[PDB]
C-alpha cells in the first residue's frame, strides 16, 4: 500500500507541475530551482581509482 | 570560469582553465615572457679573392 501512495503522488506531482513552465512550482517568483541526477555510471561506488580509462571521447 | 551545478545531493562546482596559445594571438604579446629565439645565420664561404664590380 505505501508503494502505492508514492507512485500516486508521483503521477499527481507529474500534473501539477505540466501547467507551470520551468522547474518547480511558482516558477521565476520561486526562489527555488529544480534539481537533477548526477549519471556517476558505476564509477565511484566503493570509492576507488579507475582501471579503465577513456581513451576517446565522442 | 567557475559554475555551480545544482544537483539533488547538493552543489557541484565546475572549474574551467583554458591556456591559448600565444603564437595565435594576433592582438598583444606573440611569447611568453622568457621566450628567447636566436635566428640562424646562414652561413656562406669565404671569397679569399678581392674583387671589384663596376657599373
Amino acid at each position: 500500500l505505501n508503494v502505492l501512495i508514492k507512485d500516486k503522488e508521483r503521477e499527481e506531482r507529474q500534473a501539477r507541475l505540466a501547467r507551470v513552465r520551468g522547474g518547480t512550482a511558482t516558477g521565476g517568483a520561486g526562489k527555488k530551482k529544480v534539481k537533477g541526477k548526477t549519471n556517476l555510471g558505476g564509477a565511484f561506488k566503493k570509492d576507488q581509482d579507475f582501471d579503465l580509462d577513456g581513451p576517446d571521447d565522442f | 570560469a567557475t559554475r555551480h551545478v545544482l544537483m539533488r545531493q547538493g552543489v557541484l562546482g565546475i572549474k574551467v582553465k583554458i591556456m591559448r596559445d600565444p603564437a595565435k594571438s594576433r592582438t598583444g604579446p606573440k611569447a611568453l615572457p622568457d621566450a628567447v629565439t636566436i635566428i640562424e645565420p646562414k652561413e656562406e664561404e669565404p671569397i679569399l679573392a678581392p674583387s671589384v664590380k663596376d657599373y
